[PDB]
């Protein structure tokens, strides 16, 4: 992996030689980052989703904010194709800004269109770490520009993976139902 | 919520509970952040110079 050392470890901006310390370091320093980020633009696109991943990672690695240069797997699984993350990125970001950001929609329908969006960006995975922290915390926002609230307050992690997964094999079932809960008013 | 000054007061109010909850989802429990951007910043430079 070239994020590594020429070892166990990631390179990094804290001269962390110990994979646990890192990971406790990044733990502490992106909840921080993540008190500073603004709600940010109505109109986003793939460098504001880069902006977020910047933000939260900038004090940890060089390549803050930089897409993933290599293949990531969970289990068997592969995310998007390294080489294939920014035409797919961009295609995505394309196909949402002409549904307006999913502005002006009744609750079941915004429901929808967000677990479809979500689930097309967890599959691309464009960060080497953080991709779903960059990605949740750009839907938060985009549902707030959207007249609506997200919480992930008690959803399991397993049924969150499981959803996500189902999802991406084409039933997007398991998290429309997810999505439904997560999904309130704006203020409600 | 429909004044941008109202979707970021909305904003600053659950970014980090938002984040705390995220942050569950990859399976690591964190406490809660209550500072606020400034104090964070703050605090970031000197974890920043603790490394
Ligand atoms: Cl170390
Ligand atoms: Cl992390
Ligand atoms: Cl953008």
């Amino acid at each position: 992996d070239p994020y590594l050392y020429p070892l166990d470890i990631m390179r990094n901006r804290l001269n962390i030689h110990q994979q646990q310390r890192l990971e406790q370091a990044a733990y502490e320093m992106t909840a921080l980052r993540a008190a500073t980020i603004e709600l940010g633009p109505l109109v986003r696109r793939l460098p504001h989703l880069r902006t977020i991943h910047r933000q939260l990672y900038q004090d940890i690695f060089d390549w803050a904010g930089q897409l993933r240069e290599v293949d990531i797997y969970q289990g068997d699984t592969p995310f998007c194709h390294f080489a294939y993350i920014e035409k797919e990125g961009n295609a995505l970001m394309q196909d949402l800004e002409e549904e307006g950001y999913l502005v002006g929609l009744e609750k079941a329908k915004f429901v929808e269109r967000l677990a479809h969006y979500y689930c097309e960006i967890n599959v691309l995975h464009p960060f080497r770490v953080g991709s779903g922290l960059a990605q949740r915390i750009f839907f938060e926002q985009l549902a707030i520009h959207a007249g609506y609230q997200l919480s992930w307050q008690g959803i399991e992690k397993e049924a969150w993976n499981q959803a996500n997964q189902s999802g991406a094999m084409g039933d997007l079932t398991a998290l429309q139902m997810i999505f439904s809960k997560v999904v309130s008013e704006a203020g409600e | 919520k429909l004044t941008d000054k109202q979707k970021s007061r909305l904003w600053e109010l659950q970014r980090n509970r938002n984040f705390q909850a995220s942050r569950r989802l990859e399976g690591v429990e964190m406490p809660l952040v209550t500072l606020t951007a400034a104090e964070a910043l703050a605090r970031l430079e000197e974890l920043r110079s603790h490394y």
